[PDB]
């Protein structure tokens, strides 16, 4: 399901992240060893959390807001969240002409547009195969005509089968609440709620 | 249209359901402002520019008077709303605070064509009037808790002040022995109370008003301003030594205020003709303070 | 909030004038402000602009109200080219201070009028203020 | 019993709620895999838990608090907390023509208006069923004709029988005051008491 | 030598490659300084009396100018540079901040015999006026970060400020309904920027000069002041409750600042005649504020 | 009319004047940004310029309309450099001193219209201010 | 910004052929920031002059040799030559900018741009304007 | 991979050192005796603790920083760390015609400069060899003739095999970065991102 936020309700601007924390979660075994040198072994999976904050809710935004947040609770299903400052639409065109050739792990990739995307996906911005749900951050872009080369700090989590898509705008974290088991709100007298955050967390 | 004249005004204060409309009144101040709640909401969504501004509460009025001696002494109730006890003309400073709270009552600013600004559960908060070469006046301090525009009031015909009292030349005693060269002696009284700010989640859409209030305390206090004036060398009763108990009493024609035990600091100033200044307040154990209101003749 | 049924019209010269009322109503009892319209049943509308309000003053013309869309609260209120015409034929040549090219052509108020809904005749005045014209170039 | 507040005794403003905390305390064992995909695993029931905050208290307004506290503590009676920002008045008539389904033991709620009920129930609404004290927000209504589609965040504590009638407006919180163990007030020189909270959780 | 007059100066802003040689200046202040990193060791061993002392910023200056309103409303630029979007001669107030950091530019500060004072990183923070019963004037408040001393500039020989608007009396209204007994309609519009100091260990030994800075928020504001007059008995139109959104427009013949809904809160004063004030935001959700430029004939 | 919507246009003298308007409404209460062309097909905007504001002015110039893009919303008002030497010429000569390239001319205003079978006149007013010519030397 | 846009000031250095480089570029901003390509100059011809007066009798003291040296990439220029300087500063005024003794005012000056094509688009614009300023020099 | 510094990146001035904090961490087993006397014991390795703080950041220099970041973690290089304060040039010339005897092991470089260096160096400066990547400060110099004995504090991590050319100047720290388990920045509301630590470890 989808977070609220003034894109999805315009009609409540209180939605919306005060200040959003993108955290990296590599679980890694480092080892320090006595010569001198650091060995880590990369094992558990990456995932990225999300820490949202939120301004002075109004009681209806934040009924709004709760309700969603427990119909969550009630179904199990994921939530997913659209970070906004990743949202600079750096890519025009429809990707479904876009072909990423099959047989491909680790982190570069290769996806030909066959002359259809207009735009350069500079480094730092967001990037999402069509099937997977995993998020990915490109740090470097290289691109001779049509193809392009991109980069992705994760490695790919699942060896492109030839017909994933890509995504460069719209971008969810399939992400799971971590405030959940003790969350309270408090209302002022002066009739807002305060202090509203959230932890998120990506799953898978 | 009509407008409105601080000069044609009449302030009527209603205690007790009757109305002492208070003459003799030399100037006084006051105002009403509201409480707001401003939030500006800007997130990385909506970098907004337009605040969230609703009022919500009455901000506390802080309403001073000035009124001059009168020889009915209605201004007597002003000790006597404070706090004071009362026997016969004189008032007593209390050993402790009667009461947790003040006593409230409601006051009037009545104007022309039935124009009126109603001050809601006021209470006196502070006195002091300075007995020098000029006409005393004692200045008055009320806190009010709601302000409203009513159009019917209370009008005090018959309750008023009479003539100001004439001049008459203040001096400070200790017992009887008078003490030289005086300059301007001040006294204050106040009754420091405070609001109990009880905003709640049920007031919510709603202007709040401040209603109770406690009393933090009560106090009497003078600042007396001398010449330094010595009549020996190595003088006794004249010196800069403070004075762990004296009594001390500032007279005038119409009113005493009686130190019966007072503790005395000084300060001396090197100006063009020296000036010390003392610094009375009653001692822990001492008698009530006294104020004698005196009309005529004594 | 309070009221503010004085507004100004400034009609065109040499243009037909239209102007389209949504009637609504709010209620501040909920914080977000219940948008329900008014239902526009056995509802007419009357307007007349007249030069000074002293009695006897000459009829300088007349609105001509429609009514439009009733379910949704909306109404108009219009004249045609030749009522404008005859508007600014009476305008006084004095021009307004803030606009060089309006001019006081006289006072107007339309009445909303209920006519035998519950057997009442519950008419009240909807807006009031004055008509100004302003001098086109066009024609 | 009700807990004393402005609604019931405006003489004592000194009653109000400073700042309510409504607490949704629904404890979960949550395990992450190594693999990314976080686990959760619910066992044990939820509980609304509130908090409220006083300020300086009178003495006859403190007098009247702690005579309705020992009352409660003597009789082992249940308190009944009313949170006014929860009573917009929606649906309206009579609960009683109203019929529900037994059998209905998920966390949704199917019932028959008959068409005896104006207005509609918003999301993030506070429900309750008539048999049961335990308190429901609604997280989604779903109208189709005159059965309703009501979610509930909380799994339904009792299986309906068929004759519940469901409770939109005037509910109250069935809590049990906690920290009563250790239950005091500090009274300062100038006559007023201070220090003074009601941790209450909902004990259904 | 060469004594430099500020009535012999001329102040040119450099924008976008075009100088803005602002005349009729009324008056102008700014002020130059350097930041110091003075510390004392004092030791054990020496305690010594010779500070440490080492010059490595330069303190941002803050330049003000008084600008007359004119007929080529070269003075509008001022609003445009500070964020407000422009559509013919109007300026709106954005819902949202356009961009992070301000509008950047370059100021010259001239004087005869090629001298020169040269602001650097400029934004301007602050412009309120008050439509008053004196000529209205609006003072500009903007902050640099770099000053230099420079030989030849940049002199705005063409683009420059015409003759003074004629005066014309301000007046304020409720969608049309006039409000009656305008004292001083004083309007204020700010950028409220931060400098972002990025002072690091690589400059070290070097004067520092700040350079980038961001957009904390923007908004209009207006005081209104009034004299307390009420037409009726309890009357509705005029009072003291606080109005949560009411289009208001201070209008004047050149210039016009409208405010589709603001949120109004007042204040009376019981001065010698009573006066209310008012203070004008615009609400949560009120459209764009506008900020009309009449030269002449509307 | 639009009052507080006055802009007045600057033509360069020497030089073909050229002003293009795109009419397009929107309703950003679902998002913002939602703005869609507005069709002018079968539509006809006219206007002329003369030299006082009030009846028996001299006109100095109409403008040569024209409509660019049907169906897309990109009107067009302009007049020809021959229109614009007429302007010229008639222009006041009280050059300011600190602007001494801008001359008054007159005054404007044009009107769209519709003429839509099936329908009736729909005149609008949609500018409104005065022309300022500005001197040239380059010829 | 009726007019405040398209003037810039010029200062003709006495007895130094005077040439100013101009680079035509379509900027977009409204659509996105940081977007600007350059104008196809191609069949853009430019003309200007200079007159020391704005009256209807004003004297030509000068005319610019505009080229473009670039047909595409929106690069033009505008230059006058030594002679077109020297009479530029011997008819100028011999009245002394304050701030800067070595400017005087020359004139008044416009530029044109004429893009006479194929097609029926022969549109012309004023894309500069303002004074004429003459710079002293002694170095001869 | 280098770090970016204002050297390098100067049109992004947010990624200025706002404060370095270079910690020598040579552990030891340090034993207290009753009689008085305090004996050391040393094997681990000594390696230079390098702490970087940031000041507020722009989007662009975020960009910046995060994408050379996410290079690093991707690549698995090394950072290279330049501290300006060590960059001080004393000793110019040629590097290649200079000799240092094999079997150094100590803590002690003697090396004929073979008169093909200018100037000396200064105690506390950086010293480095140019087959290990490991730092060394200058401690002592005593200079007789041509032939330099420079003593440095970590104890050569190599004994010299005769084709080891010193190096003075240009010394970057081979660092790696640790915190990276958990690494992130909050984005206020204002646009700028704030709360950014590098903290970096010699990995030799």
């Amino acid at each position: 399901m989808r977070l609220p936020d003034p894109y999805t309700n315009p009609e409540y601007p209180g939605l919306g992240f005060e200040s959003v924390n993108l955290v990296d979660n590599d679980p890694m075994i480092r080892d320090e060893l006595p010569n001198g040198k650091v060995k880590e072994v990369k094992i558990s999976a990456q995932y990225w959390g999300i820490n949202i904050s939120y301004p002075e809710l109004f009681p209806d935004e934040y009924a709004f807001l709760d309700s969603r947040l427990l119909e969550y609770k009630r179904t199990g299903d994921y939530l997913d969240v659209l970070l906004p400052q990743y949202e600079a639409f750096r890519v025009r065109g429809d990707t479904k002409s876009v072909t990423i050739p099959a047989g491909q792990k680790g982190s570069q990739i290769i996806l030909n547009t066959n002359g259809t995307l207009t735009g350069q996906p500079k480094a730092g911005d967001l990037f999402k195969l069509s099937t997977h749900p995993k998020v990915y951050k490109i740090t470097n872009f290289s691109s001779s005509g049509n193809v392009w080369n991109i980069s992705l700090y994760p490695d790919l989590f699942i060896t492109t089968t030839g017909s994933e898509k890509p995504v460069f705008n719209g971008i969810l974290f399939r992400t799971k609440l971590m405030n959940g088991d003790s969350f309270g709100s408090t209302l002022n007298n002066n009739g807002t709620y305060s202090g509203i955050s959230l932890s998120l967390r990506e799953s898978l | 249209m009509f407008y409105s004249l601080m000069r044609e005004s009449k302030i009527v204060i209603e205690y007790d359901g009757r109305g002492y409309h208070f003459d003799a009144l030399s100037n006084y101040d006051a105002s009403t402002s509201f409480q707001e709640f401003k939030t500006l909401r800007r997130t990385i969504h909506n970098r907004t520019n337009y605040a969230d501004s609703i009022i919500n509460a009455q901000d506390p009025s802080s309403i001073s008077l000035a009124i001059n001696f009168s020889t009915t002494l209605i201004e007597s109730n002003f000790f006597d709303w404070m706090g004071f006890t009362r026997e016969g003309n004189s008032l007593f400073l209390p050993r402790n605070t009667p009461n947790i709270e003040p006593i409230m009552f409601n006051m009037y600013i009545i104007n022309h064509n039935n124009s009126c600004i109603y001050f809601e559960n006021c209470y006196v908060s502070t006195v002091d009037f300075s007995l020098d070469k000029s006409i005393p006046i004692l200045n008055v301090g009320i806190e009010s808790g709601k302000f409203s525009e009513v159009s019917t009031f209370r009008d005090g015909y018959t309750i008023t002040q009479g003539e100001v009292l004439p001049y008459s030349a203040p001096a400070v005693y200790t017992n009887s022995s008078p003490l030289p060269a005086l300059i301007s002696a001040s006294m204050s009284f106040q009754q420091q109370c405070s609001w109990r700010e009880d905003r709640n989640i049920f007031d919510i859409n709603k202007i709040y008003t401040n209603k109770r209030a406690y009393v933090n305390e009560m106090n009497a206090s003078a600042t007396l301003a001398f010449y330094y004036v010595k009549r020996l060398v190595g003088d006794k009763f004249l010196n800069l030594d403070p004075e762990t108990r004296t009594p001390l009493i500032i007279k005038n024609k119409y009113v005493s205020i009686t130190f019966p035990l007072a503790r005395i600091s000084k300060r001396l100033n090197f100006s063009d003709l020296y000036q010390v200044e003392y610094d009375v307040i009653p001692t822990a154990d001492s008698d009530p303070v006294e104020i004698n209101f005196f009309g005529e003749r004594k | 909030s309070t009221e503010n049924r004085v507004i100004d019209l400034v009609v065109d010269e040499n243009v037909p004038y239209g102007l389209l009322m949504q009637f609504m109503d709010v209620d501040d009892s909920v914080y977000p402000s219940t948008s329900k319209p008014v239902d526009l049943t056995d509802f007419s509308l009357r307007g007349s602009i007249k030069s000074s309000l002293e009695d006897g003053a000459e009829t300088v013309a007349s609105f001509t109200t429609a009514i439009v869309d009733a379910a949704q609260g909306v109404a108009s209120i219009s004249l045609p080219v030749s009522a404008v015409t005859t508007i600014a034929s009476k305008a006084s040549k004095e021009r307004d201070r803030y606009n060089p090219r309006q001019r006081l052509a006289g006072y107007y108020d339309v009445i909303i009028t209920r006519t035998a809904v519950g057997s009442a005749a519950s008419s009240f005045r909807i807006m009031e203020g004055k008509v100004y014209i302003s001098d086109g170039v066009t024609q």
